[PDB]
């Protein structure tokens, strides 16, 4: 079967690892041990077709900025995440997209813009802002709450669809 | 059996129940429990677990404050002695001295081990987590008062010991080696002439050695307090994770410097020499087990500006392409090879910290802080044993020192490396990329030529060490 | 990689902690600080095989029953130490040997007789005497110096080989 290498980029603190976890792990188990094999693979059925998701999550390693190109290059699709209560992370998106466009050496790279809700703080980025940014890039916009598992599958599955139709 | 004190005068006596302590499915392993139950196990009288002490002293701040931890262990230490048994009462009532076989058994099997383990937790607390005390002066006064109220001929040994360690920490590590460190190697640049130092003028063997010493010290300097609670990712990271961020920054500046040295060498023949030298440094890094160093090189070769230089890499000898490839393979499939490699080498080594940060974070974001049972909220200690398992692994590789002699000037040269200059990340990153487009244009743009820039021989002296000294 | 459980036992002051910290850190602890219970971990390649050494440093203070049998239960190899300039420490050796032989209940528990502080000139225990004791127990005798590293690896690694060949 087919395997999709999906990469989650975006400033630190936006909840990238929480998304990845929410998608891959078993939410019905008391203990989770990321230091155990294939805690990055997941077999799923999308639009009938059965594929294998390989998520490349580097949360925590944001500071190793020069290792970024290497990490990205193998990705086939990208989730550009940002926090709805963090305007900075939102304004960071533009450069993340440009970095991906450069390393993949292409102008048509499959990606999705993801606005994640980390806590209960005051939202500072309204979805309209995001919708418009997402539209200017010609890409899908999905809001999530990895904390309540809302929109997570939707964000990844949408990215996979983007890859299948590229 | 053995009678414990009344649970009404000594809380640490309340019996274990599914509502205050959960065990993991050969000492017992705690899955969860109340702070009280956790402290009881932290200082149990049956078995011992130096491993629990570290886990606890490293992670308790999220579920219990320092001042509270101290109050609790002081209460734990304050064990009430049992009442004379019937046999004793009989003797006393007859004017004879009681045998007190129960009181003695209780002192020998419960009080002694508990009080001693409490003192042990205090010794370790003060000895390796002294920051709790530097940030809270009163906490330290209480510790001192406490340690000073401990009466006893037996306890004396340890009381004195802990008092000295406490004073030694308020006021203000030599290494002996098996064999002797190899002779420092020189190339074109000579000792004292720090003005000539550069990537090609210094001996590649020495560049790998000195950077390995720098990188090792940076590695051995990261304390667990900079990792727990994912503080290196919060906005106060500069305050809580200074050592970590300093080390990550060095890695970045070095990767960037490698990239700069490559793309700013416009002449193809010279750039090939430059790339070869860097791959040779990679080779020595692998030899020295400096994985952090190997990845800095792999990262540079894979960055956008360098990765696309086909004309350059076409002229690299096979032996080197293979070395670079195997090195690159370490990070593939989620660092599978690297993890295997690291588990098999004979340290000293300098691991890649990236892996640990990612695991610690996923562990903190994928496990609840508490587990509810019958309404009661227990401390999810298994989450803590998992974070401590990672900080422990990190610490295990921090003990073994490298038997290499420091060369003050080369060390200094590398400490002051500043590829970016006054520019910002984006501006500099773009600069490097444009340079890459200049020296090797995108097809079908023709490949231009450029004048050489080095006035000295480009031949590498090789990475095999010499004997004389 | 296999994991070995080493326990360092012996009269207080003989150098049990110094030997261990010399092995683990290549550092000589010059002051005296009584041990209650400490643990150290060390990854090392012995005879071409990668090992994970778990070293439990005990309290020499011969007046702490109960706690003893407690740690000798899990340990699989024992380092019985005495200082070559402390005749009383040498005479306590048989106590430890008997206690281990009893706790683990066996007559062939992997151990090594270690006579420490061999850097000091004032020797009061003759190698011949120690040697005779080691032969009676059927174990090797290794003199060391936590101060100079002399014999330190020899002792610990010899114990590892005995646990492997047992
Ligand atoms: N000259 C010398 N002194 C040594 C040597 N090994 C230990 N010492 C010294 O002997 C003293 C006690 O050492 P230590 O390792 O604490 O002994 P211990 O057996 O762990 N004591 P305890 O059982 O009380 O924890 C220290 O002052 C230490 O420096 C050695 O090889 N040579
Ligand atoms: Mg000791």
């Amino acid at each position: 079967m087919t395997e999709y290498k999906l990469v989650v980029v975006g400033a630190g603190g936006v909840g990238k690892s929480a998304l990845t976890i929410q998608l891959i792990q078993n939410h019905f188990v008391d203990e989770y041990d990321p230091t155990i094999e294939d805690s990055y693979r997941k077999q799923v059925v999308i639009d009938g077709e059965t594929c294998l998701l390989d998520i490349l999550d580097t949360a925590g390693q944001e500071e190793y900025s020069a290792m970024r190109d290497q990490y990205m290059r193998t990705g086939e699709g990208f989730l550009c995440v940002f926090a709805i209560n963090n305007t900075k992370s939102f304004e960071d998106i533009h450069q993340y997209r440009e970095q991906i466009k450069r390393v993949k050496d292409s102008d048509d790279v499959p990606m999705v813009l993801v606005g994640n809700k980390c806590d209960l703080a005051a939202r500072t980025v309204e979805s309209r802002q995001a919708q418009d940014l997402a539209r200017s890039y010609g890409i899908p916009y999905i809001e999530t709450s990895a904390k309540t598992r809302q929109g997570v599958e939707d964000a990844f599955y949408t990215l996979v669809r983007e890859i299948r139709q590229h | 059996q053995m009678r414990l004190p009344s649970a009404d005068v000594y809380r640490f006596a309340e019996p274990d129940s599914e509502e205050n302590i959960i065990f993991e499915e050969g000492i017992p392993i705690i899955k969860a429990g109340t702070v009280i139950k956790l402290i009881e196990r932290l200082t149990y009288h049956m078995y011992a677990d130096p491993n629990f002490v570290r886990t606890f002293l490293t992670t308790y701040r999220s579920f219990c404050k320092p001042q509270e931890l101290l109050s609790l262990i002081i209460e734990r230490f304050e064990i009430p002695e049992p009442e004379p048994t019937e046999a004793d009462r009989i003797a006393i009532e007859n004017g004879d001295q009681p045998l007190s076989a129960e009181l003695k058994r209780f002192r020998k099997e419960y009080i002694q081990p508990v009080q001693l383990r409490v003192l042990n937790v205090c010794r370790h607390w003060v000895e390796h987590h002294f920051y709790d005390f530097e940030r809270d002066a009163y906490l330290l006064q209480r510790m001192e008062e406490f340690i000073g109220t401990v009466r006893g001929k037996a306890m004396k040994k340890w009381v004195e010991s802990i008092t000295k360690i406490i004073q030694r920490k308020k006021i203000a590590h030599n290494i002996t080696f098996q064999s002797s460190p190899p002779t420092v190697e020189w190339h074109i640049s000579r000792p004292g002439h720090i003005e000539t130092f550069d990537l090609l003028t210094l001996h590649p063997i020495e560049i790998a050695r000195q950077l390995t010493l720098l990188e090792s010290d940076l590695y051995r300097a990261v304390q667990p307090s900079e990792l727990v609670g994912s503080v290196w990712t919060k906005e106060d990271k500069e305050i809580n994770s200074p050592n970590l961020l300093k080390m990550i920054r060095h890695t970045t500046n070095l990767t960037l410097w490698f990239e700069k040295c490559i793309v700013e060498t416009e002449n193809l023949e010279e750039r090939v020499a430059v790339v070869s030298r860097i791959i040779e440094i990679l080779q020595v890094f692998q030899e020295l087990n400096n994985f952090n160093g190997v990845l800095e090189v792999v990262s540079a070769m894979n960055s956008s500006p360098v990765y696309r230089l086909d004309h350059t890499f076409e002229q690299i000898p096979s032996r080197q392409k293979k070395i670079l490839e195997e090195a690159h393979e370490l990070s593939e499939d989620h660092y599978k090879k690297y993890l295997a490699k690291l588990r098999s080498i004979n340290p000293p080594c300098v691991p890649f910290f990236g892996i640990y940060l990612t695991n610690i974070l996923k562990t903190e974001e994928g496990n609840p802080e508490v587990l509810k049972r019958h309404g009661k909220e227990l401390i999810n200690f298994s989450k803590r044993r998992k974070v401590a398992e990672i900080t422990g692994e990190i610490q295990q590789y921090q003990n073994q020192p490298y038997c290499l002699r420091v060369e003050s000037d080369i060390k200094r040269f590398f400490e002051n490396l500043n590829p970016m200059g006054n520019s910002m990340e984006k501006e500099f990153t773009d600069y490097l990329f444009n340079k890459s487009l200049e020296i090797e244009p995108r097809n079908p743009k023709p490949l231009p030529r450029f004048p050489k820039k080095y006035s000295y021989p480009l031949k590498s002296p090789g990475v095999r060490p010499s004997n004389p000294r």
